[PDB]
């Protein structure tokens, strides 16, 4: 059975900001000497995590943070129903590292990852500890005995169970390390370009308009490759040794995430509320992306659209002939398009494909 | 030498469609194409080709905007006022690595980095100081804009 | 009713200014009109050039590709056309400034409103052609270094011949002043 | 009960002098390899608000401004008789977080939006305060705990429930962050404006383009929800007759004098309202520029409907959907309602989806 | 012997600046880290000495020895680091793949002394920046060895599949 799902995408966005830097400049990137913009891996991980779609169909993303006071106070709105309050307290001080008095201001040493089930769970171990007068030290030597008893808990944290986490201090330094199940890179355009400028004022209803300085705006458009694949033998370890099922359905929702969320940079300005065009899952024994088929920079010919798509079918071409890659494939695009090779089998839609994904791609 | 605050009040004194028309350069050398640039930096010793690089970077530092660099005079008290880097740190919309990427920077690459910086931080500043920094513009004068730069942060902190 | 129309490029050596650039063109030839279609590239500046004579390629004027061309209009035919030119009008000097000669100067003033661009553009060409269509490109004013300052306007639409000797005694010709600044050349294409 | 309204709008008139840089330029944007003409989102929303369909048909509109002495005055004149000069001015100080003297300029950090009705209310609120020896501080604190009651007084200032408002000083900070409802793309023409040709070539040989008429394409959304919030917890039907208001100043309103080409003899060019979960915008139609027939209007409707199909069964879109277009195009397959004039798909949309 | 793989072009990096969202924290102007990036066309070599990898193996026959060295063939191909890649993702396979039997160890890094200009790529004209610079080195020294090269574009013997060229390597080029 194949460990690795790969998802690329090729989603097409009208003239926008989707990812911008410190000075308010579109992020871009170097690829075969030219220019393309770029999304980052973050800003797309944290458009998929706070997603409705995740809200609905996964769970409730975890909770980042460093302020361990205003962390301390939600959980005690949330769980004190279930725990006493210094039960509760003591559970974020050892899982922190930090003294949780009732000071309002505590911070830990980074922003970092909560997972308020997992905490839950810690919440009973600790009160069972302390019924049994049980040292803090030995409660480390016991739950580090049985760690996926805690990753068990992750299923209330999908995120962390595919994106990893680290901490510092705390039992976490040795109970919370999770390696991330998937790997997903930054998103860049498949072509050249050079971005517009919009040139804008803000009127003021007060006073006579006259001569006023402009504000500039980097903008642009273009049909960004997203690429992520999903190690399913790592998830089903995060997530306290599920079965290879409940990953392929995780990995089904990734693919529909990462084919329809965007990020919410500019969007009520700019509204590139675009969904993707072409959307290709690929089952194998070496994760491989397919970047490399716009290291030559796609041309414009009418539109980078179809170019850019034929351009990924002609190079999957060349690699799954060259390196021999017996996988399953499937392949949902919106565009009636040159035919790639017949190994791979196509999905007049994107729910179709996803049922190929959750029947390990036999279906 | 070059008079400054001469430039500057001429600079705030322009007609918006040369300010307009200057602003848009992308590089220094550029000002070169503009007349609008001739008619403003005559008077003050274009003419005199020791002092031509300088003015064309002072202009195009003052190319951000006709009101992005703010001159305050120094106070009687102090010596001198309140230098480039200071200002900078000061505005706390700078990034250390913007700075310290930028004294790295090239002759040339380095003009264009320090300009997006000004529109963006507006600084606040003593600008004859800033023009002779832009006269010399040599190591040195790099190497003590970071100084200014990450001691003002780290004393106000 | 012959000419040759051929693509030419200026190195951005020499094509730093609009004067420059006019004698950029003439130094490639032992009268003409010309059209900016790149300003500068870095490899310099394309210019569609309509002459009289033949450009050899020189040090800072490379030429690209020539044809040799003579115009047989049919009257009745419409026609795409792209005109670049600058509409005014010649006033007194509000200012009244004066003239050598001891009188107040005259000064020649952009038209800033559409319809009088247009207007422009249908009397100009005035019997010769009727404009069926037209969308008057606004541009960035244009300075040059005597010393000075010209707006121009680009005319892209589809006209109608109405009288082809005249229309081609127009193209050869050139639309407007500023000729040798980049305005005048109207390019004329088959439906 | 779909959350989101997707509203497309394929809209005719000139591609010149409507919005401009600061270099006497149209503004343009390049798609799909191909430059097309832009108006600009701003421009679009500020055109809707100072429109005259708004005045009449939403409400007076917000006053945006950074004058704060100005603003002064102005409260002055307009408040002056319902109460003391002093609980305005206090009022004034204490959302911008500035002081209000008399002096003759006093500015805000920022050019920021202001509803009179909202300022009312709070002056309210301070009177009343101060009749009841309550500090600054707990008022700020109470003020805090019912928030709707601030936004009640949006109704008199829609623009901001449609389009946002961040403050950065004053109590506003805290009062007076309103998460914009409507989120509204920049306006490109579906084709190339720069005439499609070789003139080199094109002299040996001595669809047809328009010049002085484009196609643009209009994307807006209006997320009910969140336009129900900042209305202060107003209704559906409330949402929706706001964005049924917006469907047709998106459908009519050019900026500048200019109106659409066939103002006078048809009412909207094309329109199509699509109910919705999520947002999706159409602009991928053009990516492939439109290239001219008839003009470029209903090869322009053809890829919008063609995508339209391609895109609805691909992703499963079974969200209610209707569209007003006179044009004898290639009809539209999915299930999407017909209207025969645009007063009937505007009251489609105030029904929610079903008259 | 194995070298650093070193890019075949000059590389000016770009720097992602990034920030890390408080979900509990009213929004804020934090300051933001930096990373280095950039992608690249690398070039990797290595060799192996078949007498040495028999000495150290205890004896072992040449078929053994050239068994390891095809499966050092396969990673050296295909085997990418495997830092930063959950953020980055740069799983790529290798576009060309020669194989070479010397008397001799050399390798081709001088063919990117030059550094390789872009043209549609960085890759093609690497690719053909190799292939020229092996000419030279073959015919103006003299190497009659076994050779042959596999490649995903379009006397060295060409394979259309890395398996083919694998198996060439195990039967001592043959």
């Amino acid at each position: 059975m194949s460990n690795f799902i790969n998802i690329h995408v090729l989603i097409s966005h009208s003239p926008s900001c989707l990812n911008r830097d410190d000075m308010n400049m579109q992020k871009d990137a170097i690829f075969g000497g030219k220019r393309r913009v770029r999304i980052s891996s973050q800003s797309l991980k944290r458009a998929m995590r706070k997603s409705g779609y995740y809200a609905q169909n996964i769970g409730e993303s975890s909770l980042r943070t460093i302020h361990l006071a205003q962390l301390r106070d939600v959980l005690r709105q949330k769980l004190g129903e279930r725990f006493d309050q210094k039960i509760i307290d003591k559970t974020l001080a050892l899982l922190s590292g930090k003294s949780v008095d009732e000071a309002e201001k505590i911070s830990a040493d980074a922003v970092t990852p909560w997972v308020v089930g997992e905490i839950a769970w810690f919440c009973e171990q600790v009160a069972k500890a302390e019924a049994d007068n049980l040292d803090d030290k030995k409660l480390l030597k016991v739950l580090k005995e049985d760690i996926a008893a805690i990753r068990v808990n992750l299923q209330q944290g999908v995120d962390i169970a595919l994106s990893g986490r680290m901490a510092t201090s705390g039992m976490m330094t040795e109970l919370g390390k999770v390696d991330g199940a998937m790997s997903i890179a930054h998103a860049i355009t498949t072509h050249q370009v050079d971005s517009d400028i919009d040139w804008f004022t803000a009127v003021d209803d007060l006073q006579e308009q006259g001569s006023a300085h402009l504000g500039t705006q980097e903008f642009s458009s273009g049909v960004f490759y997203r690429y992520a694949n999903i190690n399913l033998a790592q998830l089903q370890e995060n997530l306290g040794g599920a079965s290879r099922e409940q990953a392929l359905e995780i990995a089904t929702h990734v693919v529909h995430m990462l084919a329809t969320e965007v990020p919410g940079a500019k969007q009520r300005t700019y509204a590139a509320f675009n969904p993707a065009d072409m959307v290709m899952v690929n089952f194998s024994d070496m994760p491989l992306s397919m970047a490399n088929a716009f290291e030559k920079a796609v041309k414009a010919k009418d539109g980078f659209l179809q170019p850019s798509i034929q351009a990924f079918n002609q190079y999957w071409d060349r690699v799954a002939n060259g390196y021999g890659l017996n996988g399953a494939a499937a392949q949902f695009s919106l565009s009636d398009v040159d035919p790639i090779t017949a190994q791979v089998k196509q999905m007049p839609t994107l729910e179709q494909l996803k049922s190929w994904v959750r029947n390990n791609g036999e279906a | 030498e070059i008079d400054a605050m001469a430039l500057y009040r001429a600079w705030q004194q322009l007609d918006n469609g040369s300010c307009a028309q200057i602003r848009r350069v992308s590089e220094p050398d550029e000002l070169r194409d503009i007349p609008a640039f001739y008619r403003l930096v005559q008077p003050f010793g274009w003419e005199n080709p020791r002092h031509q690089q300088a003015l064309l970077r002072m202009v195009f530092c003052l190319s951000a905007g006709k009101n992005v660099i703010r001159h305050q005079d120094k106070k009687s008290e102090q010596t001198t006022g309140i230098s480039l880097g200071r200002a900078l740190a000061n505005s706390g919309r700078i990034n250390e690595r913007r700075i310290f990427q930028l004294i790295r920077a090239d002759r040339t690459a380095d003009m264009v980095q320090l300009r997006r910086l000004l529109t963006h931080a507006e600084p606040v500043l003593d600008w004859p100081l800033m023009a002779r920094m832009l006269t010399w513009w040599g190591k040195r004068e790099r190497q003590q804009l970071l100084e200014d730069f990450v001691l003002t942060t780290n004393k106000n902190a | 009713a012959w000419m040759y129309l051929s693509k030419v490029i200026i190195a951005r050596a020499w094509s730093r200014d609009l004067y420059q650039l006019h004698q950029g063109l003439w130094h490639l030839f032992p009268d003409f009109l010309f059209h900016v279609e790149k300003r500068n590239t870095p490899e310099g500046c394309h210019v569609l050039l309509q002459s009289a004579q033949m450009p050899v390629s020189t040090a800072v004027a490379t030429v690209i590709k020539t044809k040799q061309v003579e115009f047989q209009l049919q009257v009745g035919v419409p026609l795409y056309f792209r005109l670049r030119a600058n509409p005014i009008k010649t006033i007194l000097d509000n200012q009244k400034r004066l003239d050598s000669k001891g009188n107040i100067k005259r000064c020649r003033v952009p038209l800033i409103k559409e319809a009088e661009q247009i207007a422009w553009l249908q009397r100009k060409l005035g019997n010769a052609a009727r404009v069926e269509d037209v969308h008057p490109i606004s541009e960035r004013p244009q300075y040059f270094s005597k010393s000075g300052k010209i707006q121009t306007v680009c005319f892209e639409g589809v006209l109608t011949i109405n009288d082809a000797p005249a229309l081609i005694d127009l193209v050869q010709q050139g639309i407007g002043p500023a000729k040798s600044m980049g305005c005048g050349l109207l390019s004329l294409a088959p439906l």
